[PDB]
């Protein structure tokens, strides 16, 4: 089937970056899930979606998909470039600031 | 929905833990009664604390 | 383009001298705890969680978020300047600040939507002690009326002022401020009015604790249950990078994800 | 203590013409585009005119200086000399409670206030004419214990003397400020131990002498009491 | 000892004539033009040699601070800000200078401002000093009329403007960077350093902040001479100093004396001695609220100067003392300071916004004895978590008073716990 | 036992240089990384050698490492009741390679 | 009321040491499994009005 | 329930997270009064291993394993417990459950 190779992005709700180092090969859900009539649970016949592989480099993920005859898409990551402030903390008190800094 | 329990207090800050002995309630939290409405509700047990304005003593 | 060598713990690295120590540490892959600093907001320096040791400087720990590399006094003979993120001073400083952050914090994790993806929980686990010494009553705070998108539990606020800095600098509105003084200083909107901005939903992400949370999402899920899909938004032609969080058959919420060239890390309401 | 505006607010505020003139002069002390610097003095004048700082005053002064309302509200709540609710119409007694005044009998003075003015601070007396609060050091510690009423320091106090002072205010009088034990300003009791020869040159010290001349100790300032002068505008 | 001929503030009590003419009789505004024509370098070099040290609380060499200011203007004006906040709980020396001997402050402002190349100076006075500000403003207007301030200030060829700005009741606004924030129309929260004020201060322009007494002393040092000033006091502790004697002395007062005077001689000569005799002395807070308390025995040979107080593990501070006799509850005295610092913290940064309240509430229980003895070491540990970890030195100032109590009066704390239990 | 296990690892590395790729002592346990072609010879030496008498085979298992060129590790756990010591032997195996 | 005593959990019988009861408690029921009062899930075919489930609202033509 | 009659569960989902057998399923919304409460609370009693981890994880003593063990059923679906079934068990067994909590409190 089709697998996704991508680098998971930082969770916006948190500032930590430890869950952004690894590449993952994922088997995205293949068919719709259903509602169990008896209890309302989420039913599925797609056990392949249980599989989630973890790699250190994009090459390792791409290799594995090739050796195993998997059609894959590689989604490139969007690293956040450092916002280098030329004056650093001092720009809060620059004489040419549009408005006073709020602290 | 009516409150399960109302207590009238003379302080603007109250603590609720479910009123249960030695670790049988809920985590102990401090609640602030607004001066506008005069009541606050516990997020764990839904107990409502209502200020007694005439006797309400500022700390 | 005159890169400067700096030694962080045991890593020698070459960086732009205008970088702050916290930016240099991330470039070296060294984790530094933080609450008030954000990459895209003005440096505040108020949480004091990012304190590091500058070898050879005064015994005071230095806030790594506010100290540029060029401010470090060069090492003897021109050796690279050294900063420690692992020393006993740093360990004690982080434990002390974490203790101060928790003495007045409410015991709300079970009823707080941040639970499970909370920087306060996670850094308290990694950088604080496992017990309490505080035996006094805790502070209790009144909540705000910010409108139908942001629910407030201001007793949880840790006074990082991220919300104030985002709404003022990025959203371009002047409704939020910090009134009063001391431990009774309150983050607030003027006249307790609802925020008027189609960018306001971003403060839910920025708030490190469950002080500012999403009303529509409130109580419906925990972070560990959600399946995450990195996708592209179509509500406008900007094509913002987003994360769609699903549980079973339903989308549960929509979060921004970073794209420096399109939407940075913001989305509209 | 939470710093909040009073729930009951006047409908509007307006500077008197002479106070609006005075405020505009204050804005000329600071460089172009820095007129927001005058927020504290201008907010102070609004309180002096009305006796307390109301919301329309804060918004009026923010508009005058081109500040956001939240920015002006932050100033009003951060600085504790601003009264965000009505105080005693006649006088508001501020008693120092810090250490030096505490070990010289400040707490006994606070007991006098509770008996005569009101059981709790910031609370109006039944008349609505007097209120009190405890404050931190007023920088007159050699004259401890001391209190501030209106513009003036009443110094070297005692329960008997403070009680008598409150009685004179209650009768419509303004007792003489300054040391109440006969001292001049801050020299040792019983004559200066230094610079002793100068005695006699002035009847009262600078604070008392001005208070007696102008009689604005507890007076609502309308701006026509002191001429408005801007000598710095000539320097350019 | 110091005699009237050597006292710089010669009308400190305001007993003599307070008019501008009366000030000129006392030698003020005497040859101001000549001093200024000596140039910037000579004035700074003289301030360096005089050995003056900041009288605001930290004692940093004043001339050195003046030499951080840029020599050429890069487009941004320079500023001198004179610190008249004086909200330290025992400190009242500056009140006298502003209302009784203002012309010492005004002339020093002009000379100091010229030395830094500043055309404007701002005095930040606390809002409670309403009559001091009215009196100081009247003197500034006299000087403007006489030509001592303005287009060609005192005939020196320097355009100088002096403005008076007042606060509204915040002790943190005396901190140098918080002052600039307050002066700009903001709530007075300190800034971290860097940037340093000499680089970016008021309006993001180079600024120097000096205490009132630091500036008011300048003209006399330049007129009489740097060597004369350095004659008084011990080496590295030069000059004459205004002292505040407060608390349980017979005659509390403010007086000018030489540096490095023994504490006892100061008290007995000008304070009239301790209430009930020297043997009634219990404790002394030597330099304002933020100075660790001293026992009765440590005060025996204490020398009132920067090195003397440091040697006793205390601080010289502002040199205004709180004298407590044997009838005073010292734990209650230090507790009321903890209540003061809790009341004054700006709330910006975590260790002080949260730490000061915690320290205050533990101190309150120690006053009553409602504590365990292990909480004394716990409290000492908490103070160490605040000290050195905050943005500004108020965090440190809130920890030192408690640390001094534990170091010097621990047995008195342990007695209260035993007494109650 | 830490010095003992390091000494024992040198003895094995010396006597079976070509079998042994490396040795490690972590958490008080000695692990020997061996080549696939020499694993049987090495385990035979460990069983019979006087200093290291590993005559009890505790178990054999595998570990999957899909990110690695040789995805499988085969792990041999051996015990010596006479010397009172343990050892682990690890060999890296590619998919479809024979062991 | 008697379960704890009968299973030796508590020493004293409810006659001597009665159990405290809250006003919102409900009377005891035996096992009802083979009867019509047996519990069944809301979607059970025993219910005869099984609760219909959905997680989206469908558009209705005018 | 609390002594005041309100439900103890506040839909924190710690029991659902710790459950080794994934026997618990929870859905929650803000109640009409704004309270944090569940709308679904299912325990699959044929998945449950009766380990008691859920009652250890619960911060408010909402979910407990009670003293009853004689509830064998004639059909399998009678062992799919929904929220009302579990609450009914709590209202009938509260007196014994509360006493057991008091007896074991010194060890918890
Ligand atoms: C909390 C705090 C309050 C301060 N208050 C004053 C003050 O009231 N007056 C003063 O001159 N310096 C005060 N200072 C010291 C100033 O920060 C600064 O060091 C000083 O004004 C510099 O002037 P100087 O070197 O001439 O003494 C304070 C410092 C802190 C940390
Ligand atoms: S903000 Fe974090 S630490 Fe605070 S109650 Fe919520 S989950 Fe717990
Ligand atoms: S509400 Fe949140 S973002 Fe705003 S100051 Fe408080 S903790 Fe920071
Ligand atoms: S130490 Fe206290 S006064 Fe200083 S910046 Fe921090 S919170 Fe404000
Ligand atoms: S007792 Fe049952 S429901 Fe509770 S955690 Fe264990 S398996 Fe899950
Ligand atoms: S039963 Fe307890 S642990 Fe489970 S969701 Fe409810 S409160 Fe949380
Ligand atoms: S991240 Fe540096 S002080 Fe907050
Ligand atoms: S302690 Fe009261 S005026 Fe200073
Ligand atoms: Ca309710
Ligand atoms: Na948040
Ligand atoms: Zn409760």
């Amino acid at each position: 089937m089709r697998v996704r190779i991508y680098k998971p992005a930082r969770n916006a709700m948190q500032s930590g970056t430890a869950r952004t180092r690894n590449w993952v090969l994922d088997f995205p859900p293949a068919d719709p899930r259903a509602i169990d009539p008896l209890m309302g649970w989420t039913s599925s016949d797609d056990t392949q979606s249980q599989v989630r592989l973890r790699f250190e480099t994009r090459k390792q993920a791409e290799d594995y998909a090739r050796e195993h005859g998997l059609d894959y898409e590689v989604i490139e990551p969007h690293t956040r470039a450092a916002n280098i402030r030329p004056r650093g903390y001092g720009e809060n008190f620059a004489s040419d600031r549009r408005a006073p800094w709020t602290h | 929905i009516p409150a399960p329990e109302i207590q009238t207090v003379t302080s603007w800050k109250v603590a609720c833990d479910g009123d249960e002995a030695r670790g049988l309630g809920h985590p102990r939290v401090w609640l602030a009664i607004p001066r506008d409405t005069g009541w606050v509700e516990c997020g764990y047990c839904d107990k409502r604390f209502v200020i007694d304005r005439e006797h309400a003593h500022d700390d | 383009a005159d890169l400067r060598k700096i030694k962080i713990d045991d890593t020698i690295i070459e960086v732009d001298p205008n970088m702050t120590l916290i930016q240099a540490c991330e470039m070296a892959g060294i984790e530094v705890p933080r609450f008030c600093y954000h990459e895209r907001l003005s440096i505040a320096g108020n949480c004091r969680m990012c304190l590091v040791e500058v070898v050879g400087g005064p015994p005071k720990p230095a806030a790594s978020c506010a100290m540029q590399v060029k401010d470090l006094r060069p090492g003897p003979e021109g050796a690279p300047s050294e900063i420690r993120t692992n020393s006993p001073m740093v360990k004690k400083a982080r434990e002390g600040v974490m203790e101060f952050l928790l003495i007045n914090h409410p015991l709300d994790c079970p009823i707080c939507d941040q639970g499970g993806e909370c920087d306060l929980q996670d850094q308290a686990m990694a950088y604080g002690v496992d017990f309490s010494r505080y035996r006094e009553p805790k502070r209790a705070t009144e909540d705000l009326n910010l409108g139908p998108l942001v629910e407030t539990h201001m007793t949880r606020c840790i006074s990082c002022t991220r919300c104030v800095r985002f709404t003022t600098e990025v959203a371009g509105i002047t409704q939020m401020g910090q009134t009063g003084r001391g431990e009774d200083s309150e983050i607030t909107s003027y006249l307790n009015q609802t925020l008027e901005s189609n960018m306001q939903g971003n403060i839910i992400d920025l708030c490190p604790v469950g002080a500012l949370v999403s009303k529509p999402y409130a109580f419906t899920a925990r972070p560990w249950e959600l399946t995450k899909t990195e996708s592209i938004d179509v509500m406008d032609a900007l094509g913002s990078s987003i994360r769609i969080d699903t549980k079973g058959r339903e989308v549960m919420r929509i979060l921004p994800r970073n794209h420096d060239g399109v939407n940075e890390e913001w989305i509209s309401d | 203590m939470l710093r909040r505006l009073s729930p009951i607010q006047p409908d509007s505020f307006e500077f008197t013409p002479a106070n609006l003139e005075w405020a505009r002069a204050q804005m000329t002390k600071y460089p172009e585009g820095r007129q927001q610097s005058a927020i504290i003095p201008v907010l102070w004048r609004a309180q002096e005119q009305e006796g307390w700082l109301s919301r329309p005053a804060i918004e009026y002064c923010a508009d005058l200086l081109g500040m956001p309302y939240i920015r002006a509200l932050e100033v009003a709540t951060f600085y504790f000399m601003f009264q965000l609710q009505p105080v005693g119409s006649v006088a508001h007694i501020q008693i120092c409670g810090t250490t030096t005044c505490m070990i010289c009998g400040a707490e006994d003075l606070i007991r006098v206030c509770k008996e005569k003015i009101a059981p709790e601070p910031h609370a109006l007396s039944a008349d609505g004419r007097f209120s009190w609060e405890e404050v931190e050091c007023l920088g007159a510690c050699t004259n401890a214990p001391m209190a501030q009423i209106g513009k003036d320091f009443y110094e070297d106090l005692t329960v008997e003397k403070l009680a008598a002072l409150i009685d004179r205010f209650a009768a419509g009088e303004v007792p003489v400020p300054g040391p109440q034990n006969g001292r001049f300003s801050a020299e040792a009791l019983g004559g200066p131990t230094a610079l002793a020869d100068l005695k006699g040159g002035e009847a009262h010290n600078a604070s008392v002498a001005r208070a007696l001349r102008l009689g604005d100790s507890i007076k609502r300032i309308d701006g026509t009491e002191v001429p408005i002068t801007t000598p710095w505008l000539a320097t350019q | 000892m110091l005699n009237d001929q050597d006292r710089i503030f010669t009308n400190l009590y305001g007993m003599g004539d307070r008019s501008l003419a009366g000030a000129k009789k006392r030698g003020h505004w005497d040859g101001t033009a000549a001093i200024i024509q000596r140039g910037r370098d000579k004035i700074i070099d003289e301030m360096k040699a005089s050995g003056l040290r900041g009288r605001g609380g930290a004692g940093f060499p004043t001339g050195m601070k003046w030499s951080f200011m840029p020599k050429e203007s890069d487009g941004r004006p320079s500023y001198l800000v004179i610190n008249a906040d004086e909200s330290e709980p025992a400190t009242c020396k500056d009140r006298e200078i502003m209302r009784h001997d203002p012309h010492t402050l005004i002339e020093g402002a002009l000379i100091a401002s010229f030395a830094m190349g500043a055309h404007a100076a701002y005095i930040y006075i606390r809002g409670e000093f309403i009559r001091e500000r009215e009196a100081l403003q009247a003197a500034i207007d006299e000087c403007y009329d006489a030509g001592l301030l303005g287009r060609n200030a005192a005939g020196s060829g320097w355009d100088f403007d002096l403005y008076l700005h007042h606060g509204a009741g915040a002790y943190i606004c005396g901190e140098e960077t918080a002052l600039l924030e307050s002066l700009e129309g903001k709530k007075g929260m300190p800034r971290m350093k860097p940037p340093f004020p000499a680089g970016a201060g008021l309006y993001g322009c180079p600024t120097t902040v000096n205490n009132v007494e630091s500036i008011a002393v300048v003209p006399t040092i330049l007129r009489r001479g740097a060597e004369w000033f350095a004659s008084f006091g011990r080496p590295n502790n030069a000059g004459v100093k205004l002292f505040g004697l407060t608390g349980h002395v017979n005659t509390p007062c403010v007086v000018e004396e030489a540096m490095s005077i023994p504490m006892r001689e100061l008290i007995e000569k000008h304070g009239g001695g301790i209430r009930g005799g020297w043997k009634n002395l219990k404790a002394v807070i030597p330099g304002g609220a933020s100075c660790p308390v001293l026992t009765a025995e440590q005060c025996e040979n204490a020398i009132m100067d920067y090195d003397g107080m440091r040697e006793l593990r205390s601080s010289f501070g502002t040199a205004c003392m709180i004298v407590m006799d044997q009838s005073t509850d010292v734990v209650k005295a230090i507790w009321r300071l903890s209540k003061f610092f809790k009341h004054e913290s700006c709330g910006q940064c975590t260790p002080c916004r949260e730490g000061t309240g915690w320290m205050m509430r533990v101190m309150e229980r120690l006053v009553r004895g409602d504590a365990e003895v292990e909480e004394i070491d716990m409290l000492f540990d908490v103070t160490k978590q605040v000290e050195g970890h905050t943005i500004c030195a108020l965090g440190d100032a809130a920890a030192w008073p408690i640390q001094g109590l534990i170091r010097n009066f621990r047995e008195e704390i342990e007695d209260r716990i035993k007494a109650k239990r | 036992s830490d010095e003992a296990l390091l000494e024992l690892a040198e003895h094995i590395a010396l006597r079976r240089e070509n079998d042994v790729i490396s040795t490690q002592v972590a958490f008080g346990e000695l692990t020997v990384n061996a080549t696939l072609s020499g694993v049987i010879g090495l385990i035979e030496f460990l069983r019979n050698d006087p200093n290291c008498r590993f005559s009890t085979l505790i178990d054999i298992t595998a570990v999957d490492n899909p990110a690695r060129p040789a995805r499988f590790d085969v792990v041999y756990h051996l015990l010596s009741m006479y010397q009172n010591q343990r050892i682990r032997v690890k060999v890296q195996v590619r998919e479809d390679e024979l062991v | 009321e008697w379960h704890g005593w009968l299973h030796h959990t508590y020493k004293e019988p409810p006659t001597a040491a009665p159990l405290a009861h809250k006003p919102w408690e409900k009377p005891h029921e035996p096992n009802l499994t083979g009867s019509s009062g047996a519990y069944h899930p809301a979607g059970s075919l025993y219910r005869a009005q099984p609760v219909e489930r959905r997680d989206y609202d469908a558009w209705q033509p005018e | 329930r609390y002594p005041n009659g309100e439900e103890r569960c506040i839909a924190c989902k710690l029991c659902e997270a710790v459950c080794p057998a994934q026997a618990i399923t929870i859905d929650a919304e803000p109640r009409e009064d704004g309270s944090r409460r569940t709308t679904r609370y299912d325990i699959d009693m044929t998945k449950c291993i009766y380990c008691g981890f859920c009652q250890e994880a619960c911060p408010v003593d909402a979910i407990v394993e009670g003293p009853n063990f004689e509830y064998a059923t004639e059909t399998r679906e009678e062992l799919f417990y929904d929220k009302q079934k579990l609450l009914a068990n709590g209202e009938r067994w509260e007196a014994e459950i509360a006493r057991n909590l008091q007896l074991d409190a010194p060890y918890r």
